[PDB]
């Protein structure tokens, strides 16, 4: 039993909560994490793609071969050695991080606030035992890289070229049972109501899949900028991209700057929203106020914390803390996609709003919190709307056939793509006049500047929904399709006067 | 199943008519015609709301 | 008398800064500060606006009511006990404030950085013993959840549906009279020769007033987009915009970030501009050295602060600093305003200048500082030629009447608002083709891109006038412009040579 | 002898290794950086551009003459006495800095790692006993005011009228011999296999030269825009803009932000891609855990630093550490420029592809940098193929001479620039349809999202080549040449409809 | 009410201060027939005049 | 002076820069008929040859 996972979690593993051991739920849990049909591989469009060199990196699970050349037969104290002269930070990174230092971690006394490392520790202990892996009163004297690059507390030989593995979210999850099982339960939490989303998305858990299912990632020649995609999609194969290898520090993945490299850009600028939000600025100006060692529950105690950051935001539900981000979940970044916003009134979406209020009661009031949240959703549908008066013009185009080249030059996507009209396949391929000006135009308009603007409205950043994201940029995008469709009517109107001349 | 269609402006005039009688009033979030803002009696907007609601469960 | 405050404050209230008690100064203060003639209530078109559920604390003093619930009567004790439950991290950051701890400023001593505080604590005590809120031995004890949500130094119950207020700018002013003194000597100090700006704008001390008189706020059906335009303009209503409640920090105001969120951003990139350049860049990298929680005046000095920051340029004027920051504004952000590239010649603006070379004195030469102030005016006025040459082409159009949608399809804006050409409102405003494409190019390559060149220009970044922000983007525009106009010249060529065809 | 000095810039001064002193390689470092033919001066279009006010600042050399007033005469100890109050920063930022304490780096014990400094003092004053600066036996007391102002320790008074000048890489140079002969061997070590840029660039040793050097900022009328070009191109002739004046501390010149005012923008975003990426998020997350006092050899071990730095990777050759950061160029930036795309597989590029392999072996393996460094490059290639197929048809409208108002209204750039198509010039200078906007579009498609995609995948930013930065950005540009390339095709077929009928 | 003067012509203005009526100098912001516009200082200090008288 | 090479014949070049001349790879960059163009590793070396040989 691990008292931060769901209930719906064990139920779609058909396990009892009263009788399941952690080796048994690990085993459940690499089972379905493992399996092709819920994620797992090349995906259903695998037949259009092949790795490329740091594929092996990103898809370790269903890519990765050890190296030829280093023909070496090595123990626990020779990768430590060798290394210093091949990799010497990767060493000293690991030297000073808690996975080497496990002594330290013993020697905590209860009032020193970092004291539920312990607990932890011997939570990960607890685990291992169950699975066999350790002796029942023999303590975990490190993780150490033979640990997670070959096999969790190996004390004989292995082969350089044959043992050596890159450590997926299940080598985590072995010792990290917690973490790891909270993470995978986004798989059964991330349920919409209305098929919004396919059932576990968007989440973590399922961000790879996501990606690999995503066809013109699989259909474009582009490997090289299909695998920038792949870079900010990784958390599904693998556990460092918040806490980063080689010193895994959980004060580190607890910073904003920790979630900045993927949740930014054209089509969700959460780092800029927040960073110029009054939360992210004095988060900026007091993090050196805060002690970010100190665990999320006792962040806004213990830790000082007096501003919220993502992971506390992010993380925190009904009071307590865990790795699944997705049980609060209600308008998913795009605004603009079927069924979302005529959710945002259900009792699904209002429970999940009480969850929110609740996150931000434990600083501003309720009347408050609940006041900028109802800005934050009419704003939002305020956005969606002017998306989709100007939707309506350059669709009712693409149905008459009148958009430039639509019937002249408008060449098929790459297989196993079908021709549509404002699909995203278009902002990562163009041939000819596939997509149109306007029918890209419009696609930006939801998919970046309505998105962004959303998420200026989530992360309270005036600038971000009226003048600099959001609504300056919206207004430009309509008051261009207007310019156009009535420059291409006049146009339209001045060939059919010449055609009556002939 | 499936939601049924509503667009913002709709989504907008409906929240904007919570904790109202059906013959008030309100003004658009979104719409602007002859140099004013459209306004909307609630009772309307409720009804077009309760129509799409069943026209798919 | 306060010696920070202005004499045209005091001219325009009709006090003798000399014999004026500090009661007396509050109240001519607060008279014209809750004067709807002097920018409070809704304004001239609030018949056209409503509030929304925020707008109660965007601007308390209009629309605020105490919640309903929960019904019940309370103590100083009891606001402290209760909300450390009910609003945990506030009572929190109030705990670990100057406002909670006032005995540790009475034990402040004379070789501390932050002695200076004592003494603004005893100026706040006197200026309570003037109004009637504090006995002339009695001490201010502590200033808690009661003193600005309810009433100042109260001893009594207090009803939590009925005397519950947002604390304004007057409710801190009624201890921290000089800092409300110096900010609404704005409206006295900001004068414009020739009316460029209306009197006493642009300021903090009417930045809401301002926001509520911009006709497409007013206008427009948006209201959560209109808010997002008010909650970078309540400076005028609140003072927790650079010192954030509720640790009410003097050294995070001091910083940078204080004044990132509204000072950003398309029509106005400060902390875009301030960052990237090098006294900024130096600002991130030097700030574990300096010593943000001593005052302004001590920062270069006790401080050990070598690169100038937000509030050390803007605050300071003549040697001393305050929170009035209008006094040495020359270009006022929006180079396009009629009147102001002609004022930039002025012994008005040239004595604003010789204080800018002043406060840049503190580091650089006298030679250096002119060196660089003569390129930005030159530079900021180069920009605007070249919106003005652009200008020229896309206004041709709309006298002659060739914009796009111009005679069949330019709807008018909402009420109050009247058509123009180039206007505001078509920035938070646009239906069928009202503005035009053209229109609301040159509209922007005035309102964000020449705006943003200045700046890049005002706060030394090379980028932000030239390949980034400012003359690379304008050149787009210009060049666009340009593209466009031929192209309609020669497309209405062609459908003269058409009706030609019609005459047969 | 500098060790860290190559052999082809002592073959270039003509000088032997080994022999030379102090005197003579600074000598003929200084003859040849104060030459004309070698980049020095107003260059070749100087009878186009005059100075402005703050151009005595960023070139010294050629326009610095000192303040008619004040009229003052003043020792080492009234430099200080005065401007303690007239520009009161200024002393305190120098009285904190290094070059005021150096009586504080002789007491430094051998075991702290900051000892390397002493041994610099001490190579400095070896420097200056051979220039005839110093005493065989007279230690330096100081770096003050008078020394980088009028001259290197000055004994007597100085005129603050005829004596002041403004300290330029000489100047340094005198006393920081190796760091101005590191920097000024840009000029040799940065040679193109196939003349693909001009011999020494690009590099901070020809920085100014090559501003000087374009035709649009000697052409175009608006001075104080043009400035500010100059002032991201004063390297050559001032030392001062990774560390600054007055504290000159080298370890805010090993911090990313120092790079950043410079290496930024449309056309570079180099401090958007590395600050984004994991490399520079981890370096503004751990900024605190590393010791910054630490010199770039050591930063990796005894400064606790796990994360790449701007300073850290470009610095590094070979294993060492210099002021060159030319020796490990590949792409240049602008992966446009003719030559260099088909150079990128040449034994060359492959040399100084094996030296950035050495850098990320540090600390990633090599299997893992050399699968990165190939995405790369590959990546680098599938933007320049979007770019190249979309200037094959704007380029083809300008030779066809239908590009809008070609033949109507297109003035010539101010002199001495020519006209052309898609020329840099089209950037700064603009003027009725020259550039037209198609024209403008795949210019600013190859010099700035083109360019940004590189940067961003060579430094990590995933979004910094696909979403945001380069794909994104150059997939609509392409799309928005197609749609118009089709419209005015429509167009032109509408115009022989029309001409036809009036036959 | 500033009489309306165009930024160009301020330019032309600051270029011409402690200058001759009869000296010429160049625009900061014109360019004619590929060569920058040459101003003689007698013309626009005489515009500038107008304006304010 | 190197002679021109267009970027997408350096990608199909380093995709074929292992193989024999006979073997079939996918492009990088272009897309003919809703599908990857398929390149000839024979056609792209010797593109890349006869351009070397004309320095
Ligand atoms: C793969 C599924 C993951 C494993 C296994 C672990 N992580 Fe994370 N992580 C993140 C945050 C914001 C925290 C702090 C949580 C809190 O304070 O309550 C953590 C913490 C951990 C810990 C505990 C370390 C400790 O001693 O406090 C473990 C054992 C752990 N994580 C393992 C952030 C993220 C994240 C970004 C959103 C991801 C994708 C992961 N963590 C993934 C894994
Ligand atoms: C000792 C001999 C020195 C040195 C090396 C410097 N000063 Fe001075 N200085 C004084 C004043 C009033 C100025 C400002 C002049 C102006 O802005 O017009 C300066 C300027 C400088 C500079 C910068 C020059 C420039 O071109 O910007 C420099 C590098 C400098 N000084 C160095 C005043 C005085 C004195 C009057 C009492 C004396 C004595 C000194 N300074 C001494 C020195
Ligand atoms: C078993 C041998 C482990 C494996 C495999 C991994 N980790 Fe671990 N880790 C382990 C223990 C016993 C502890 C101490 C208890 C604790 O939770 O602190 C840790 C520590 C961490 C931390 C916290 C470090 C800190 O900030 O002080 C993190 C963030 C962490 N571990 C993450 C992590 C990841 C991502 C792993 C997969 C590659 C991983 N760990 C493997 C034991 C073991
Ligand atoms: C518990 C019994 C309380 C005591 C004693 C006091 N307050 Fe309170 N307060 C309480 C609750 C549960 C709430 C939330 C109401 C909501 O719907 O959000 C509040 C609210 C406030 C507020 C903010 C009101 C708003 O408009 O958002 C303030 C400024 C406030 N309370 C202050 C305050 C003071 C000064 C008190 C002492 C006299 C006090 N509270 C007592 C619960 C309780
Ligand atoms: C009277 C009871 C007060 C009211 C109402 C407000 N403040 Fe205050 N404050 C008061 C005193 C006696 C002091 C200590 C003296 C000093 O000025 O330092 C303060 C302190 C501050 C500070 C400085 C805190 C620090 O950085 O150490 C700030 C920035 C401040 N006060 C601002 C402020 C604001 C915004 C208020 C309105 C909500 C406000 N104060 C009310 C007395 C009183
Ligand atoms: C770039 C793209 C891309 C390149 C082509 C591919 C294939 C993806 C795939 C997706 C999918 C799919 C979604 C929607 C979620 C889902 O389940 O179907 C999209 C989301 C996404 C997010 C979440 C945004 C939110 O909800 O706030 C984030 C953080 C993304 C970021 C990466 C990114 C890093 C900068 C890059 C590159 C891409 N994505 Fe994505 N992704 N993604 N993405
Ligand atoms: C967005 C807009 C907006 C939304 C619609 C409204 C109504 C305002 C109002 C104004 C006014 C008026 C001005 C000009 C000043 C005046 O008195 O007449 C404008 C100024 C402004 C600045 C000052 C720029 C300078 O001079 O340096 C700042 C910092 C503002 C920023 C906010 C902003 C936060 C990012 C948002 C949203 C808006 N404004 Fe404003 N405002 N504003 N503004
Ligand atoms: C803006 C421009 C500019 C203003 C009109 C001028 C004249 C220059 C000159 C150059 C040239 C030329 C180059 C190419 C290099 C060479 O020798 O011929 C260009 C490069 C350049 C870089 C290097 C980019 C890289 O990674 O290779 C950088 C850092 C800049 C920086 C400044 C700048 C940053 C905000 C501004 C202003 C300009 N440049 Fe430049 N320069 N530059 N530049
Ligand atoms: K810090």
């Amino acid at each position: 039993d691990i008292s931060t996972v769901p209930d719906e979690t064990y139920d779609a593993l058909k396990l009892d909560r009263g009788k399941a051991t952690p080796k048994e739920t690990y085993e459940a849990l690499v089972k379905r994490y493992k399996d092709p049909a819920h994620g797992a591989g090349k995906g259903t469009m695998g037949d259009y793609w092949e790795p490329i060199a740091i594929s092996i990196y990103m898809d370790p699970n269903t890519f990765y071969k050890p190296p030829v050349s280093p023909k070496e037969v090595a123990e626990r104290k020779d990768c430590v050695e060798c290394h210093s002269d091949e990799t010497p930070v990767w060493v000293r990174a690991w030297k000073r991080s808690t996975h080497a230092n496990l002594d330290k971690i013993r020697n905590l006394k209860s009032d020193d606030p970092l004291y539920y490392k312990k607990g932890k520790l011997e939570e990960v202990e607890n685990n291992l035992r169950s699975m066999g892996k350790l002796g029942e009163k023999e303590t975990l004297k490190e993780v150490g890289c033979i640990d997670c690059h070959v096999d969790v507390n190996k004390k004989d030989k292995a082969d350089h070229t044959k043992d050596i593995r890159m450590p997926t979210a299940d080598t985590c999850g072995t010792c990290h049972l917690r973490e790891f099982a909270e993470r995978e339960s986004e798989r059964d939490t991330m349920v919409w109501p209305n098929g919004q989303w396919p059932a576990g998305r968007p989440s973590h858990a399922l961000d790879y899949t996501a990606n690999i299912e995503t066809t013109v990632w699989a259909a474009m020649p582009q490997r090289e900028v299909a695998e920038g995609c792949t870079m900010c999609h990784t958390n599904q194969n693998k556990c460092d991209n918040c806490h980063t290898r080689h010193e895994f520090s959980a004060a580190e993945s607890r910073k904003p700057e920790a979630c900045a490299t993927c949740h930014s850009g054209v089509d969700h600028n959460n780092w800029e929203a927040y960073t110029m939000s009054k939360h992210g600025k004095l988060a900026e100006m007091n993090r050196d106020k805060w002690n970010w060692e100190v665990r999320l529950k006792d962040a806004f105690s213990k830790g000082g914390q007096n501003a919220p950051t993502c992971a506390a935001c992010h993380m925190e539900y009904e009071g307590e803390y865990t790795h699944n981000i997705t049980r609060k979940t209600r308008w998913a970044n795009y605004p603009f996609v079927p069924g979302i916003a005529e959710n945002i009134t259900s009792d699904w979406s209002e429970a999940r709003l009480d969850s929110w209020v609740l996150t931000c009661t434990q600083c501003h009031s309720e009347r408050f919190a609940r006041s900028y949240l109802d800005l934050m959703d009419k704003g939002t549908l305020e956005g969606l709307a002017k998306y989709q008066e100007a939707n309506a013009i350059v669709h009712k185009m693409y149905e008459d056939g009148t958009l430039t080249g639509q019937k002249t030059n408008r060449p098929n996507p790459p297989e196993p793509e079908k021709p549509g009209f404002g699909i995203f396949t278009q902002l990562f391929w163009s041939k000819g006049n596939n997509p149109a000006s306007l029918e890209l135009k419009v696609l930006e308009m939801a998919e970046n500047n309505l998105a962004k603007m959303h998420v200026g409205l989530a992360h309270v950043n005036p600038g971000g929904w009226t003048y600099t994201e959001g609504w300056g940029p919206m207004n430009r995008a309509y008051v261009e399709i207007q310019d156009e469709y009535t420059k291409m009517q006049e146009l339209s109107a001045l060939q059919a006067r010449v055609n009556k001349l002939e | 199943s499936s939601l049924a269609p509503i667009s913002a402006k709709d989504m907008l005039d409906y929240l904007a008519c919570k904790d109202k009688k059906p013959t008030d009033v309100v003004k658009s979030h979104t719409e602007v015609e002859n140099g004013k803002i459209v306004r909307v009696k609630c009772g309307d907007i409720v009804a077009l709301v309760q129509k799409a609601r069943e026209q798919s469960g």
